[PDB]
């Protein structure tokens, strides 16, 4: 996850429409 | 691309024709009609790739999960079909994976990605698009193995190159990363132009005291991944006002804020007590952002989420957060204990998005040794008092003192955010 800083190669999580 | 194989070349014109409906916008019309042509000719491959476009595009319309699912199985019925032509199989089944990820079917996508680079064992860009496949399930190390691969049949493949570099740079390779990400910048490649490798080949030049890492910050901001060569963010709302340091005024969060130094004591002595007898809740920080150090934080909520177990032990200052929904509704922030020892050198770094504000209320501030900077202005923290700045921007942090500090870290949404871009926008 992206706490403080930005790590990840996606941050945020995909659930469709 | 070569799409329709003989048997379809003898019924072209019944095939063009739904298309028609469905490049017009009749897309209820045209499921029917490539529906009719999958009960008249079931060997079909392109009227099965029509069925399963028409449901694409339908679900598109109606923002139906149940919809796309069905696309999802339809195109996978085009690759069971008989002699389905080479480009035709590849295009039916990208789309698949494509969209298999779109609902957070990753594994899904995965198993489909191992299946096209089975069946095409040559074609590089689908190796690539493969190693996506692994870095979006979290799973840097077979990322690696794939793009090892690629740069080992073409050695210039950009794309690779940049994803390479981004694996090593997870991994602590700083050194080793730097020329994959920037000759994969400067190669031009498809999907070489992205923020993230922009921002994290800057920040590998920061750490092994490289100059030049401003430069690649520039260029990213003049490209249009950053907003600033210092705001770094890339999972940004545009037209937020935007600076390093607020006053509480400024925020209009003035009741939170009063709350927070009025019953400052009651919040440290929690803390205190969690470090005392429960010294467990207190885990280290994972994002690789120390040089040195021992930086450890107690998180009480996170995206918006309470931690039951952990307001247990912090059970008062839980009680005093619920009546502000502008941070314990932040789905792209925290509330936590954060505690810093002596020896303690955090890399300058910029949080993931703009539409927080970052409070830090001091709690145990040791006299001398700590500092903060935010933008080009270095602050200290006050024991009592709360210090808020937009973690958007790059800052740095330094803990020389001779006994630990303990602060309280409190995000709230960006003022300046809709009530409605508050509900929507994805957590971070
Ligand atoms: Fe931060």
């Amino acid at each position: 996850k992206c706490k403080d800083g930005l790590g990840e190669y996606t941050c945020t999580s995909l659930e469709g429409f | 691309p070569k799409l329709l194989n003989k048997f379809d070349k003898t019924i072209k014109a019944e095939l063009d024709a739904a298309e028609k409906l469905r490049k017009r916008g009749k897309i209820e019309e045209a499921v029917n009609a490539f529906k009719e042509l999958v009960r008249k000719y079931p060997q079909s491959p392109r009227a099965r790739y029509g069925k399963a476009q028409c449901e694409d595009d339908l679900a598109e319309k109606r923002r139906s999960n149940e919809v796309l699912r069905g696309a999802i199985e339809t195109y996978q019925e085009v690759a069971s079909l008989p002699d389905v032509p080479a480009d035709l199989l590849k295009l039916s089944l990208k789309r698949r994976s494509d969209r298999q990820q779109f609902l957070g079917h990753m594994r899904g996508s995965l198993l489909t990605l191992q299946r096209l680079v089975q069946l095409f064992p040559n074609d590089t860009s689908l190796k690539n698009d493969l190693g996506v496949g692994y870095l979006l399930i979290g799973d840097n190390d077979n990322a690696k193995k794939v793009y090892e691969e690629v740069l080992s049949v073409t050695p210039n493949d950009g794309f690779a190159k940049v994803h390479y570099g981004f694996i090593l740079k997870a991994q602590n390779k700083i050194a080793e990363s730097i020329p994959y990400l920037k000759e994969g910048i400067e190669s031009g490649d498809p999907g070489t132009d992205d923020g993230r490798f922009y921002f994290h080949l800057g920040d590998a030049m920061q750490r092994v005291g490289n100059k030049e890492a401003y430069k690649w910050y520039e260029l990213g901001h003049k490209r249009g991944h950053f907003a600033s060569v210092w705001q770094r963010s890339l999972y940004n709302v545009n037209g937020l006002k935007a600076q390093p340091w607020w006053t509480p005024k400024e925020t209009g969060y003035t009741e939170l804020v009063k709350s927070l130094e009025r019953n400052w004591k009651l919040i440290r002595d929690e803390g205190l007590a969690v470090m005392d007898k429960a010294k467990g809740l207190f885990l280290p920080e994972d994002e690789n952002l120390r040089e040195k150090g021992d930086w450890s934080q107690f998180t009480l909520w996170q995206q918006g989420r309470r931690n039951e177990n952990a307001c247990k032990g912090a059970p008062k200052t839980c009680t005093l957060l619920e009546k502000f929904p502008e941070t314990t509704g932040c789905r792209r922030g925290q509330i936590k204990y954060s505690i810093m020892h002596p020896g303690t050198h955090v890399w300058p770094h910029t949080g993931p998005t703009n539409c927080r504000l970052r409070m830090h209320l001091g709690l145990v501030i040791p006299k001398e040794g700590c500092k903060i900077r935010c933008a080009n202005e270095t602050k200290t923290w006050e024991e009592g008092k709360v210090l808020i700045f937009d973690d958007s921007f790059e800052h740095e942090v330094w803990q020389d003192a001779s006994s630990f500090r303990l602060i309280f870290i409190v995000d709230v949404w960006h003022p300046e955010l809709t009530p409605q871009q508050r509900r929507s926008l994805p957590a971070i």
